[PDB]
């Protein structure tokens, strides 16, 4: 239990008009988990990661860090509990003056290190995220994940227990997404860093967070696991953001073909949407040679997280009129959404 | 030309010199941490205090306001107090400095908005102070503005100790005033025009050099 | 037909430096139909695209557009020839100093044309891509799609039948990109619009696209329709862009438990790659019921085109060992890569 | 203050209004052709003409460099010959427009280069002729950077003209000079530094109004 938010408002005034960024929210942590938090643009998400750290200070809350109460802080003693939390942004936001080695070792250097105390932490570091070799390129001539991956190594200089990520993955391209949401991870395995992330994209929740909220209009709306979340969608807003934004393709080849009711001699085109079921599940597999029913996938996508399937599914169903509905049923009696799209 | 009026334009190179890097020295001295304080105290900033940044920029709007020589000829009794002469190269400098801080005090405030706002934020991330962000964050990124704002403020100011030598504070300003406006000489007026001209492209030249330097 | 260029070469000159982007490569789009040209970063397809409208001038060769070459040198006879074919950028290029209706109606001001008339064009051109609500806003103020969709308007205002779109969903996010190529097919088949494009996306072709062709170092090394092009992917490269469009993972909750030599009471990690068989034969179904063995599906993307199924996937098949060795070779042997990425 | 003083000062900040407001339109009229000229005749441009712009440039950039006292005293000669009198406003009104020409003339080429590249495709994409582009679309693009080049160079004009009046010409720039340099009249001299400072502020004003509502 390492970081952790108790009801949390705030509101900024601007021309005699308050706005409340953030409504009366608690967030949970626990010690060495990565933990998401998706939400509407600029709902609320874009304040409340940085509460932690204390670069917005609370209207009304309490925020415990490590055990610690960090609005009594004041001004002399924050200063020694943000080495504990490192934090990296969307834009990479680091100063072009100096080297990979120098942005690294900067956090080290308001600590007063000595001499060869940072060139050994930080080529270390440096060394963790990759990037080697580059010690004396400036900023001006790295790229977007290796821009990113001196900001990592800058986070880490301290040896923090938290880290706070806003929207790494945005500037980064399809590829490079894939390779920093890593190297989070591999650090979270490595040293057992608590992580906290507010992310526009659905990919990232996915991939790394164990368990991820939803916020909006500046309140915790849902708080549970990955696994939960995507499997049974709870509140009518994250259904929106999450079962709208996957796929259901639909190809034209076939959209000519399609039938609103039965053809002599046919078979039926249907999609299954997949509700959060289990890997150790054969459904399909059993569903196949129990009913005798040639399920033949036309289109497909389906994703992993917390140990069940989810996802849709586009395909063709052959076999008999006697086994056919009794396949289907099985399926939807597994939990398995089921929908007729015409026939072919 | 003759012989020791050649050695006269010798004597103003130096003065003209010595007015614009002396006074443009006592320019950054005050304007750089007003221009600073200006940067800070911008609403939404460390330390945002918007109060102070409406009296602060007003000042220094009032005074950049006015043009030059009246500001030279109006400070003339505050310059004779402050010096004790009013005429001359000591009390050149004063006139010129306050019409000069004001000047780079924009610039300054300018050149280090250049600066991206997350700078600012990962520099309180980490935990800095305030005069640490100052000292190695923010300087050192606008440095190669602040730069050119050397460049830019030195070369007006040698603009200044022209107008300047007209009420007898300076050389190449006076040599050319007294030369060309009563009793014009071809020669020597174009000799001081064209070394002035010359003066600025070594110090423009000598800002770009600077800049490349310290560049991206 | 219509937009035709033969052996189009061009040599970029700034001085004494000679480098050749394009050499000596045709291409040919029938009437009514979306051409995709995919290449590497800056490798001609951005130079090449250009080439139809005439923006930069080749050093040798001929343009057949609507029956009629331009190659000719024809000063302002362009005029109407650029008017049939209009354009959008990467960067929508709008006029900060008119609204959203007049940066539609700027390029019918250039032709004297009435104010009535004109107003004619606007208006139902706005309402094609849902811009009738925000008629009176300014670029300033528009999202990321919505100040496409102005341009969108915008090359249409003369009636063209030749639409070039330079990189068009490039800076727009996924959800957007899949909203603005869904209304740039719908005015592909309403009026029949010609539609030559270019996108570092492959994505961008696969989304829509009937006819495709990968631009490498300068020269068109590979040529032919899309439903052909996955079906016969030649090229080295090509394949490579196409190999892009997979996003396997193998998530982190499986790399924990994956092995290398086999353990007691595990299953293999498979992972299997159609390389576009067909959509008729069942091959995952049927390898379940004919060695019994169960595909469970961890993850997987596959799409449909030409008739049949491909992609990826990731299973883990549980069973016998006889069993699964059958059934994974069986696969094999019907043209399904197999791959065991370890144990669990 | 005095009975006559006033009517005096009054005359002055006419003057001095006459010689900006002129040496601006004047200025503008001169340099606006040589600042669209500067901006063609960049080798990434419409023209190219890189052999030019070498040149058209660094005469631009020698003119502006000289300090306008220098160039003003240098220019007496000149001017006596042009109007014909060698003072007074009618007089200086040419130094004022020589010197912020140049001032001008590389305003408006950065100014006009703030427009995005890639929106002169678009123009070319639609067909119009060069002089179309500089009509439509490169001008009126750039025209909130015009009026804040113009207000610029307005009031950097109201400074020449204090100068103007130290040699020659009239305007607030004599009363200044004449009331306390020579000898020190609290009362004139605060009032013409007053007038100043209220007439840029009055410049600045109607200046910023005409940059926001062309937005």
């Amino acid at each position: 239990h390492m970081i952790k938010l108790s009801n949390i408002t705030k509101v900024f005034h601007q021309g005699t008009r308050t706005i409340q960024a953030l409504n009366n929210v608690s967030l949970h942590v626990p010690a060495g988990q990565i933990y998401g938090v998706i939400g509407a643009s600029g709902a609320g998400k874009s304040t409340l990661i940085r509460c932690v750290n204390l670069l917005e200070r609370p209207t009304e809350g309490s925020v415990l860090v490590d055990g610690q109460e960090l609005t009594t802080l004041s001004e002399s003693e924050l200063t020694k509990a943000r080495r504990q939390i490192g934090m990296i942004f969307q834009h990479f936001n680091l100063l072009s003056s100096r080297t990979v080695f120098g942005n690294v070792a900067l956090p080290l250097e308001l600590d007063n290190t000595p001499k060869d105390e940072v060139k050994r932490r930080v080529t270390e570091l440096l060394s963790l995220v990759g990037l080697g070799d580059k010690h004396d390129s400036y900023p001006s001539n790295l790229s977007g994940g290796q821009k990113q991956r001196v900001a990592i190594a800058r986070a880490l200089a301290s040896n923090p227990k938290v880290l706070l990520c806003d929207q790494a993955t945005s500037a980064l391209d399809p590829a490079t997404t894939r390779s920093i949401l890593e190297l989070l991870k591999d650090i979270n395995r490595r040293l057992g860093l608590t992580i906290l992330l507010i992310t526009h994209e659905m990919d990232v929740v996915k991939r790394i967070c164990d368990c991820v909220a939803v916020i909006s209009n500046g309140e915790l709306i849902e708080q549970d696991t990955v696994s939960e979340v995507f499997s049974h969608p709870k509140t009518p807003l994250a259904q929106k953001f999450i079962q709208s934004t996957l796929h259901l393709d639909i190809p034209e080849d076939y959209q000519e073909r399609l039938q609103a009711e039965p053809f002599t001699d046919c078979v039926p085109m249907l999609r299954l949407e997949f509700t959060g079921q289990s890997v150790d599940a054969p459904l399909l597999s059993e569903t196949a040679r129990r009913f005798n029913v040639n399920n033949n996938i036309i289109s497909a996508q389906m994703d992993y997280a917390g140990g069940v399937k989810f996802g849709i599914m586009l395909t063709e169903m052959h076999g008999t009129q006697q086994d056919t509905q009794a396949a289907i049923a099985w399926l939807q009696e597994h939990h398995v959404k089921v929908e007729v799209l015409g026939y072919v | 030309m003759s012989e020791p009026m050649m050695w006269l334009l010798v004597r103003g190179v130096w003065e003209t010199l010595a007015m614009t890097f002396v006074s443009g020295f006592f320019g950054f001295v005050i304007g750089l941490p007003v221009g600073v304080l200006l940067y800070v105290t911008r609403p939404g900033q460390i330390i945002a205090n918007a109060k102070l940044y409406r009296t602060v920029s007003a000042i220094v709007n009032i005074f950049r306001s006015i043009p030059f020589i009246i500001l030279l000829v109006w400070m003339i009794p505050f310059t004779r107090v402050i010096v004790g002469t009013s005429i001359g190269l000591q009390a050149a400098i004063v006139p010129l400095t306050v019409g000069a801080a004001p000047f780079i005090a924009r610039m300054v405030e300018n050149a280090l908005l250049e600066i991206p706002t997350g700078l600012i934020e990962a520099s309180r991330a980490m935990g800095a102070t305030p005069m640490q962000i100052v000292r190695k964050v923010l300087l050192p990124e606008a440095l190669p503005g602040l730069v050119n704002a050397a460049t830019i403020t030195l070369i007006t100011l040698v603009g200044y100790s022209a107008m300047g030598g007209a009420v007898g504070a300076g050389g190449l300003g006076q040599i050319g005033y007294q030369y060309g406006y009563i009793g014009y000489n071809a020669t020597v007026m174009n000799t001081v025009l064209v070394l002035l001209v010359i003066l600025v492209y070594l110090i423009q030249f000598a800002g770009d050099r600077i800049v490349r330097a310290v560049t991206r």
